[PDB]
């Protein structure tokens, strides 16, 4: 379920 | 992609490689791009599969900066290769005049997100088609020249300006060929494109304006690839939100739809 959240998100990195 | 940059690791976490394995050697190349929706599917267009139509034909690529032509080694932590499970070609799909130029790849097993993977987002069901002027994005692996030998080792990334579906369907532009299911961008005099390669990638635009973007647009076709009057044309999201959850179910659609 890693890919649930807040879609059209850059740089998750930081 | 024709005159643009290369892209930061982790700038455009949704993007993957789709890649033609050549069974013989293990070998396997950059062919079209796609854009994760989930763990367990992807967005692209469906001229990529016109002569590769088995799951076996390909291997999906997730969280990669650059992309080695013809390797035979798995990749490396923190990118992930994945096998398809399925491949979904609108049942309208044609490739004469590229109408309903969209596709779904299930992945197997499940991706998992993280610092460089991620889902990206579709239109709202409110939103229409997308509306000029407007600053949009596309990214790929695509040719760098319209002559190029091979697709691009790093993943590329351009600004391109929206394009109305009337002046890119006019008479010295592409004359009758663009279809309510498109989206055209580029410039009218070129130079910066999508090109072959880029196909099945994302047209994204910055909502408005959470800081998060949205796939308004799937590279389709163009003739030539950066010529003035010759924009990239792309298959409109909005256009199949209905078709896209008739095959992966509202609540996945909705998931990575940004708040009403
Ligand atoms: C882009 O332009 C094209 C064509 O206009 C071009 O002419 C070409 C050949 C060039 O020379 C250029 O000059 C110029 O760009 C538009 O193409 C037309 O599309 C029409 C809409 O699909 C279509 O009319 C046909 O007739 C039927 C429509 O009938 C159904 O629809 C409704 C009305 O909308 C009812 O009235 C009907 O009874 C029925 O329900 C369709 O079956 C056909 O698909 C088609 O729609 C023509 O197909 C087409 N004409 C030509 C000359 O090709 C195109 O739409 C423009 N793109 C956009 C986004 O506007
Ligand atoms: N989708 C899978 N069952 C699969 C796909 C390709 C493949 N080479 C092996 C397994
Ligand atoms: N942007 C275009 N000129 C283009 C896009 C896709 C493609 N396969 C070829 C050309």
């Amino acid at each position: 379920t890693t890919c649930d959240g807040p879609c059209g998100v850059r740089f998750r990195q930081n | 992609i024709i005159g643009g940059q290369d892209a930061a690791h982790g700038a455009w976490p949704w993007m993957v490689s789709l890649q033609i394995f050549t069974y013989h050697n293990n070998r396997r190349y950059h062919v079209c791009g796609g854009s994760l929706l989930n763990s367990q599917w992807l967005l692209t267009a469906a001229h990529c599969f016109r002569i590769k139509k088995k799951v076996t034909d390909w291997r999906l690529i997730f969280g990669a900066k650059e992309v080695e032509w013809g390797t035979n080694k798995p990749v490396k932590p923190p990118l992930q290769e994945r096998y398809v499970e399925k491949i979904i070609i609108h049942e309208k799909y044609s490739a004469s005049s590229e109408a309903n130029d969209i596709a779904l790849m299930k992945i197997t097993p499940p991706v998992t997100c993280g610092h460089f993977i991620g889902p990206g987002c579709l239109p709202q069901f409110r939103a229409g088609p997308p509306r000029v002027p407007q600053t949009c994005w596309v990214a790929g692996w695509g040719f760098l020249q319209e002559n190029a030998r091979r697709t691009s080792p790093m993943l590329q990334e351009a600004r391109v300006d929206l394009i109305d579906l009337g002046l890119c369907n006019s008479t010295r532009w592409y004359n009758g060929r663009i279809r309510s299911t498109n989206v055209c961008a580029g410039y009218p005099e070129g130079k910066i494109d999508t090109c072959q390669g880029d196909s099945g990638g994302p047209l994204m635009c910055k909502d408005s304006a959470e800081n998060s973007y949205v796939v308004v647009g799937i590279t389709s076709w163009g003739v030539g690839c950066a010529r003035a009057k010759r924009p990239g044309v792309y298959t409109s999201t909005w256009s199949y939100l209905n078709w896209i959850a008739s095959k992966i179910g509202s609540t996945a659609v909705h998931m990575i739809q940004l708040p009403t």
